[PDB]
Formats: structure tokens, C-alpha cells, sequence
């Protein structure tokens, strides 16, 4: 997780 | 007649009082012993790089500047200034007034008289000034770059450059943190080793050359402990950590909270006022406290015109004296209206800081964003008081973008993106900016197709050509003058290009020849698309299918390769024709 702000 | 060259920021107030004059070969320089220590090494700098010699003695022949701060008792500038004053502007403004062979410069305050030299250096062209009236000072108060995104941090020259950009253009905020720095979020508790601590040091004096305020970030989200004596050693960490760019003479500090699965918001924000009790305001000369909350865009933060519950609890506990930071009604998004600031503002009892995501683009990196500033309202300084844009993993071409940035917060209800736009182009690239102007106009819109929108449209005349093409083929009508427009931007694009690959320097060059091959490949495609429409309209088969073939050939390498560029103009034009 997190690899950017992907919404969740 | 001298004109006044392009300028960046648009100074507030500016008046042509005169022909202009020629600066002579040395000058008489007056209240540099009391004037801001920074602004008058950025003018001697600026002198030396110039040839142009400081006498010792005066010299009545010779150009007289003379500098200082209101707060300076120093009557041969008030007298230079012909009435014109700094002592009613805001913090940082500034007045300069050339007639008559001097050159004055009254700062409100120090940061005031470094922004007074920075548009002196823009003024003069070749030892000629004109002669002007200007008072200026910046619309918002916190200006410039937190460098917050993921992937390869910049290095520690891209800082070095970055920070003397940022004087230049009157950005005065830099915040230090990088998503992918072990030190400051994945391994936030241990300490920079000594070299490390070297390169802050000299990043922490930089900054202080060019009146920028550096602002050290940490990220303790992932793993902070909040309660008893965990929560004391990670507390006590936070405050080791501070303290060691305290002493090396750091003085703005950030604690962010965005992107963690934790969303206990009273611990968030309890962590939050503790620092700023025991460390901000014990220390007294450190700036306030800037956060950002686990909820962050208007999206995530607001249901049904109402708080969410992180939110609403956050907003309840944090101490008003802190900045807090949001992305406008996205992560990344087409505007932020004034009536969505209005909305967050009010929940938070305060003025917003913006953490605008834009150049960034680690969320979709074969594209450069090139842009101006776009969809940000022009009043938005009535709920916002500190802003500042995430830049590309890009330093160098991170500096168009963030050129309208210095634009739109300096002077924002002046704005015009476009024209602003132009400007960073122009001042940016010099002789190739035409050239670049035709290139970066196709890599300005991002888009990923589900959460990430932002920016100006791409290449938005040409896309209007092309949409009025297929109107007159649809409706029969005679589009042979649109064909030949047409056949001129596209060969146009691959000349530009062209040029670009041959005449950038290593450091522009280095950032974008991946996406100047995409677009001459697309540029190529586009004149195969149109060889496909003109044997369509000849009934011509033998040349259409080979035109077709071509056309199929550029797409194919475009779709492919890593880099992408404009998606929904040059590369779609190829798509629309191919039916
Ligand atoms: C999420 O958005 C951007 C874009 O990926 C990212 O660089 C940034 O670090 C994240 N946080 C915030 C507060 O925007």
C-alpha cells in the first residue's frame, strides 16, 4: 500500500 | 525608450514615469551597511555578474541605488523615493522608484527589500532600467513547494537550484518532505547521519541566502505509538528529531498525517498540540505548526455537506494557531472553488493552507505536467492565507508550473493563466521558447482515468480544429483550407520538437526527450491521418491503405512506449481517424 494517493 | 521587460510576479502597483536610462558602468551604492544583509548580497551578486563596479567614493556622474528597510533611519531614501512609501504595505512589500538616473528600494522588512532586488533584477535589460513607480507585496502570505510526493526525492543540487528559484520568483516557503526519505516517514524516528546532516545544513543557509522559509516535514504516521511510555518515547522522538534542524537553524517545522491506515484523530491532533505547547511556542522564534490530516480532500473529509467523523474530531482538538493543510475537493482535481474553500475553512474555524497537487505526477509518470495554474478561484486568498504546489520528481521542468505559481499568489485576482503561462515560457527558455511553447502546450492535462484530474486542457485550439474538421466532413462540406491549417500545426510540432532535442540543455533535456519522441512520433501520425482523409475524399484506395498502414504504425509505438502525451488531442485525433 502506497505508491501514490490512491483513494482507498 | 526603455520598456519594461517581463516580470514574474506582476508587482501590484507599477507606474512608467520616464523614458528609462542606461545604468552607468559603476554606481554610487547608499545604506547597504543598514539594509537587509541577504538582499544586498543578492544585488551585489547580481552587480559583479553584470559588470557593473561599486564606487568608494561618490560619484555624481555616476547611477546611485540606494537601499533599505523602513526601520532603517536613513533619509537619502525617502528623499529618492518622491513620495512613494513601503511604511503602509503588508509584510514583504516593497517600493522602487527609478527617475533621474537613481534607483531606490524600500523594503517594509527584510524579506521586503530582498523581493525590492529580485524585481530590480528583472527590470534591467542590458544596463537599461526604465523608470517606474512600483509599491508591491504578495496577496498570500505563505508562498511556494512542498516537496511531498513519492518516488526518487530530488537531489541535493536540484534543491540548491530549486531554493535560489524560489528567491527569485518570491516564493518564500520550501517544505522538506519527500514521501520516499527512510528518515522522514518509514524509518521517521532515526537520526540523519552526519553527512546527511551536512547537506541539511547547507539546504538550511540557502535558503536563509534567498528568504526562504525551509520548512522540515515528518511523517510519523505509520507506526507512532500514542499512549503511556511508548507514547512518550515517540513523542520525545519527534522532539529529538526537531530539535537537531533546530540547532542547525531550522525554524518552521510540519507533522503530516496523510496516506496511514491509523485515523485515530484526537491522538493525531493531541500529538499535534503537545509539539506546538513544548517545542513551537517554548522556542518563540519558530513559525506555526503546518499539518496535514489522515482526511485531506473535501471528498474524504465531508459527507452530505457535513464533517466526517476524523474530521469533525480532528478540527474539534487542533489548536487553531496550526496550519492545516487540504488538496481542494480532490487528491488531485480541476479546481478548488471559492465555495469549496468556504466549506472547509468552516469546519476548521480558520484560514486553509493548499497542498495542491500539481505538477506532481507520481500517479501517472509518463507524463509531464507543463501548465500554468488552473481552476484555483481568484479570491481564493479570502479562505486560504498559505499555499503551495507539489512539484514533479522533475526539478527542472517542475519550474514552469511552479513560475504561474509565484503568479497567482503573489498577485492572484491579476491572474491569467494563459498570459502567466507564456511568461514562464518566455523568461524560462529564452531563445526556444516558441519551440517549447509548442511542445509543452500538448502535456499541460492529466488524467488517469479515475481519481486524478487536474490541469488546462491540452493543446484546446488544436483540439478545436480538429473537432470543426469532422463537422465539415460529416456535412460535406469543403474542408481542403482546414486541411492545409492542419498540415501546418503537425509539421509544425515535429520541427519544434526537433529543435528542442537539438538545442536543450542537459538538465530540460534530461526530463522530457522520451515524451518529444512520443509527440513527433504522434505529430507523424496525425499528417498520415490526414493523408488517410484526403484519399478518402479523392477516392483513392492504393493511398489510403498505405496511409493507413502508417498511421497504424505511429499509434502502435505511441500506445506502447512508457511515455504519454496528449492523450486526448494528437493521440486521439489517430484514434478518430481509424474508423
Ligand atoms: C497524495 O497525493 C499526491 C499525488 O500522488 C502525493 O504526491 C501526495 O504525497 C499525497 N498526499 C497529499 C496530502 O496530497
Amino acid at each position: 500500500l502506497w505508491v501514490d494517493s490512491t483513494p482507498p | 525608450q526603455v520598456l519594461v521587460p517581463n516580470l514574474n510576479p506582476t508587482p501590484e502597483n507599477l507606474e512608467v514615469v520616464g523614458d528609462g536610462f542606461k545604468i552607468t558602468s559603476s554606481i554610487n551604492l547608499v545604506g547597504e551597511e543598514e539594509a537587509d544583509e541577504n538582499a544586498v548580497n543578492a544585488l551585489r551578486e547580481f552587480l559583479t555578474a553584470n559588470n557593473i563596479e561599486i564606487n568608494s567614493e561618490n560619484d555624481p556622474n555616476s547611477t546611485t541605488l540606494i537601499i533599505g528597510e523602513v526601520d532603517d533611519d536613513i533619509p537619502e531614501l525617502d528623499e529618492a523615493l518622491n513620495g512613494t512609501t513601503a511604511e503602509n504595505l503588508k509584510e514583504e512589500g516593497y517600493a522602487l522608484v527609478s527617475n533621474d538616473g537613481k534607483i531606490a528600494i524600500e523594503g517594509k522588512d527584510g524579506d521586503g527589500t530582498f523581493y525590492g532586488v529580485q524585481t530590480f533584477k528583472q527590470l534591467v535589460k542590458e544596463s537599461n532600467i526604465p523608470e517606474v513607480n512600483i509599491t508591491d507585496y504578495p496577496t498570500v502570505s505563505a508562498r511556494g513547494i512542498v516537496e511531498g510526493f513519492y518516488g526518487t526525492p530530488w537531489t541535493h543540487q536540484d534543491r540548491l537550484d530549486q531554493i535560489k528559484f524560489y528567491g527569485e520568483n518570491k516564493l518564500n516557503t520550501y517544505i522538506y518532505a519527500p514521501k520516499d526519505d527512510p528518515y522522514h516517514r518509514e524509518k521517521w524516528r532515526e537520526p540523519y547521519p552526519e553527512s546527511e546532516m551536512q547537506r541539511m545544513q547547507e539546504l538550511i543557509n540557502a535558503s536563509a541566502e534567498n528568504k526562504v522559509d525551509f520548512v522540515f516535514g515528518i511523517s510519523p504516521g505509520i507506526d507512532i505509538r500514542f499512549d503511556g511510555d511508548a507514547g512518550e518515547e515517540d513523542f520525545n522522538h519527534l522532539i529529538t528529531k526537531a530539535e537537531s534542524l533546530y540547532d542547525m537553524g531550522v525554524r518552521s517545522f510540519a507533522i503530516y498525517w496523510d496516506n496511514i491506515q491509523d485515523k485515530s484523530a484526537a491522538k493525531h491532533a493531541q500529538v499535534l498540540n503537545r509539539f506546538n505547547e513544548e517545542f513551537v511556542k517554548a522556542k518563540g522564534d519558530v513559525k506555526p505548526l503546518i499539518t496535514v490530516p489522515t482526511e485531506y480532500d473535501t471528498g474524504a473529509m465531508v459527507s452530505n455537506g457535513q464533517p466526517r467523523a476524523y474530521t469533525r474530531i480532528f478540527a474539534e482538538t487542533v489548536d487553531p494557531s496550526i496550519e492545516v493543510m487540504w488538496t481542494g475537493p480532490g487528491v488531485v482535481t480541476n479546481e478548488i472553488p471559492l465555495s469549496d474553500a468556504q466549506l472547509i475553512s468552516g469546519i476548521y474555524d480558520r484560514n486553509m493552507a493548499v497542498w495542491w497537487n500539481y505538477p506532481v505526477t507520481d500517479y501517472f509518470k509518463g507524463k509531464l505536467a507543463l501548465g500554468p495554474m488552473h481552476g484555483l478561484d481568484k479570491g481564493l486568498n479570502q479562505y486560504v492565507d498559505f499555499f503551495t504546489v507539489n512539484p514533479m520528481e522533475h526539478a527542472e521542468l517542475s519550474k514552469i508550473s511552479i513560475h504561474t505559481a509565484a503568479d497567482y499568489s503573489w498577485n492572484m485576482d491579476n491572474y491569467d493563466y494563459d498570459k502567466a503561462w507564456n511568461r514562464a515560457i518566455d523568461m524560462l527558455y529564452g531563445d526556444l521558447a516558441e519551440d517549447m511553447k509548442v511542445f509543452a502546450n500538448h502535456s499541460t492535462r492529466m488524467d488517469n482515468k479515475t481519481w486524478a484530474k487536474s490541469g488546462r486542457e491540452d493543446a484546446p485550439e488544436l483540439r478545436a480544429k480538429m473537432d470543426e474538421l469532422w463537422n465539415k466532413l460529416s456535412s460535406k462540406e469543403d474542408a481542403s483550407a482546414l486541411i492545409e491549417e492542419l498540415y501546418g500545426e503537425f509539421a509544425r510540432m515535429e520541427e519544434a520538437c526537433n529543435n528542442l532535442k537539438a538545442n536543450l540543455p542537459e538538465v530540460a533535456l534530461e526530463e522530457c526527450s522520451r515524451q518529444l519522441d512520443e509527440l513527433i512520433t504522434l505529430a507523424q501520425g496525425d499528417k498520415a491521418s490526414l493523408d488517410m482523409i484526403v484519399a478518402q475524399l479523392n477516392e483513392d484506395t492504393e493511398a489510403y491503405e498505405s496511409a493507413k498502414e502508417i498511421a497504424q504504425n505511429k499509434l502502435n509505438t505511441a500506445l506502447s512506449s512508457f511515455a504519454v502525451i496528449s492523450e486526448k488531442v494528437a493521440q486521439s485525433f489517430i484514434q478518430e481517424a481509424l474508423s
